[PDB]
C-alpha cells in the first residue's frame, strides 16, 4: 500500500519559519496532486494548500507549499509563525488506482504563549435538581495555560468521593477548559455549612465557594 | 466552458463537460 | 464554502449497517464528485470512497467490501452505506466536494456527524438550570446522563453568542456523559430579559427548552 | 466551470 509519513509534532516561536513534511513511501510524490488540511479543535478540516501549491483566496500568504522529487515529500512552509496557526495538519494525495490517502497528521504548537491562569466558576445545584431527588456541584474552569490541572473539591474537610473532572481541552484561543462535577444527595448538599471547588494550576491555588 | 465530471488528475487527462 | 449537510441515525447496533447522506446548499449539484471522510475520536483522518458524476466509485481498500456509496441530484442526496459495523467505525463523517467560483476549485467538507457503534440505547438528556452567577454575571445550564454524544446548545435560539462556553462532555462510570454550557451577561440585565438554553441531541430527537432564571 | 490543464470530453 501508498503512505504518506508526516512529523508527529513540530513547533517554533512567533515569527519562526516552520515546516511540515509529509513523505509518500512508495511510488512518486510527483505522480499525483498533494494537498494540505487544517483543523482546528471542534470543527472540519479546510484546505490551506491544494494542487501542491495553490492557496484558497482567504488563506494567509505566509502558507506555501511544494514538492521535493528526490526526498520523494511534500512540505507545508508556514512563515512567520503566529499563535493561531497552532492546529492539527494533514497532507492528503492520491495513489495510483486515484484513491485518496492522509498522512497521519502533524500537531503544531507555537511556544512561548504566556501563563493563563483559570477562570473560576463553581454553581450549587439547582432547585429543579434538587426536587428530582440529585443534586450536583458544578465546577467550570476557563482560559488557562498550560494545559494541567488538579481539582480538589470541600466540605475544611476534603469532598473526595463522586468525583468526575474532564481532561483538559483544548480552545480554539488555544487556551484550555475542563470542568469537574460532585454528585451528592440532597440531604448532603443540605447537611453541611460550605462546599468550595479549588482549582490548583502549576503554583497559584483558586477556590471559589457556595452555600445552600 | 468546462466543468470536471470526475477529479482532475495532475499530469494527466479527466472527463469534462463542454458548456 | 459549500454547505455540506450530514445526517444519520448517530447510535448503530454493532453488525448492523451504518446508513448516512449528505446534501450540498449554496452549490448546484450536478457535475463534479462527492466523497466520505471519517476521523474517529482522537485519531487521525480516514478516506472512505468518491463518487463522481461519470458514475465510477472509489473505495478505501481496507473497507471496500463493507462500502457502498450512491448520488441523486435531483433528491439532492449523497449516499453512505457501512455494512456489519464495529466499534471501530464510531468516528465523525464527513461529506467533501469541491467548491467551484469561475476559474478555480478545491474541496469543502461538511462539519461532520458522530457515528457510534454501541449495544446500549439511546438515553436522551435531562437539563437543569445554573442560576445567575456574579459586574457581570454567569449562567448556564446542566445537561445531564445522556448517551450517544453530541449535545449541541444554544442560547436564546442563537441571539446570544457572546460569553458563551460549552464545556467538553464528561463520561461518567455509568457510561453516560454530561456536560455544561455558560454564559456570562449584564448583570444589570437580569430581570429586564429573559434566558433560555436550546439543548439539542439528536440521537434520541430530543429538544429541550430551558428558562434560566433568578 | 474553467475554462480551456489535460482534457476529454463526454
Ligand atoms: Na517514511
Ligand atoms: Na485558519
Ligand atoms: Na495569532
Ligand atoms: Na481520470
Ligand atoms: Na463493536
Ligand atoms: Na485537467
Amino acid at each position: 500500500e501508498v503512505v504518506f509519513t508526516q512529523p508527529h509534532s513540530v513547533s517554533g516561536s512567533p515569527g519562526q519559519t516552520v515546516t511540515i513534511s509529509c513523505t509518500r513511501t512508495s511510488g512518486s510524490i510527483d505522480s499525483e496532486y498533494v494537498q494540505w488540511y487544517q483543523q482546528r479543535p471542534g470543527s472540519a478540516p479546510t484546505i490551506v494548500i491544494y494542487r501542491d501549491n495553490q492557496r484558497p483566496s482567504g488563506v494567509p500568504d505566509r502558507f506555501s507549499g511544494s514538492i521535493d522529487s528526490s526526498s520523494n515529500s511534500a512540505s507545508l512552509a508556514i512563515s512567520g509563525l503566529k499563535s493561531e496557526d497552532e492546529a492539527d495538519y494533514y497532507c492528503q494525495s492520491s495513489d495510483d488506482s486515484y484513491n485518496w490517502v492522509f498522512g497521519g497528521g502533524t500537531r503544531l504548537t507555537v511556544l512561548g504563549q504566556p501563563k493563563a491562569a483559570p477562570s473560576v466558576t463553581l454553581f450549587p445545584p439547582s432547585s429543579e435538581e434538587l426536587q428530582a431527588n440529585k443534586a450536583t456541584l458544578v465546577c467550570l474552569i476557563s482560559d488557562f495555560y498550560p494545559g494541567a490541572v488538579t481539582v480538589a473539591w470541600k466540605a475544611s474537610s476534603p469532598v473526595k468521593a463522586g468525583v468526575e473532572t474532564t481532561t483538559p481541552s483544548k480552545q480554539s484561543n488555544n487556551k484550555y477548559a475542563a470542568s469537574s462535577y460532585l454528585s451528592l444527595t440532597p440531604e448532603q448538599w443540605k447537611s453541611h455549612r460550605s462546599y468550595s471547588c479549588q482549582v490548583t494550576h502549576e503554583g497559584s491555588t483558586v477556590e471559589k465557594t457556595v452555600a445552600p | 466552458d468546462i466543468v470536471p465530471l470526475e477529479e482532475e488528475r495532475k499530469g494527466n487527462s479527466s472527463k469534462y463537460r463542454l458548456i | 464554502h459549500l454547505q455540506l449537510q450530514e445526517s444519520g441515525p448517530g447510535l448503530v447496533k454493532p453488525s448492523e449497517t451504518l446508513s448516512l447522506t449528505c446534501a450540498v446548499s449554496g452549490g448546484s449539484s450536478s457535475d463534479y464528485w462527492w466523497s466520505w471522510i471519517r476521523q474517529p475520536p482522537g485519531k487521525g483522518l480516514e478516506w472512505i470512497g468518491r463518487i463522481d458524476s461519470i458514475g465510477n466509485t472509489y473505495y478505501n481498500p481496507s473497507l471496500r467490501s463493507r462500502v457502498t456509496l450512491s448520488v441523486d441530484t435531483s433528491k439532492n442526496q449523497f449516499s453512505l452505506e457501512l455494512t456489519s459495523v464495529t466499534a471501530a467505525d464510531t468516528a465523525v463523517y464527513y461529506c467533501a466536494r469541491p467548491y467551484c467560483a469561475i476559474g478555480r476549485c478545491y474541496e469543502s467538507w461538511g462539519q461532520g456527524v458522530l457515528v457510534t457503534v454501541s449495544s446500549a440505547s439511546t438515553k436522551g438528556p435531562s437539563v437543569f438550570p445554573l442560576a445567575p452567577s456574579s459586574g457581570t454575571a454567569a449562567l448556564g445550564c446542566l445537561v445531564k446522563d445522556y448517551f450517544p454524544e453530541p449535545v449541541t446548545v444554544s442560547w436564546n435560539s442563537g441571539a446570544l453568542t457572546s460569553g458563551v462556553h460549552t464545556f467538553p462532555a464528561v463520561l461518567q462510570s455509568s457510561g453516560l456523559y454530561s456536560l455544561s454550557s455558560v454564559v456570562t451577561v449584564p448583570s444589570s440585565s437580569l430581570g429586564t430579559q429573559t434566558y433560555i438554553c436550546n439543548v439539542n441531541h439528536k440521537p434520541s430527537n430530543t429538544k429541550v427548552d430551558k428558562r434560566v432564571e433568578p
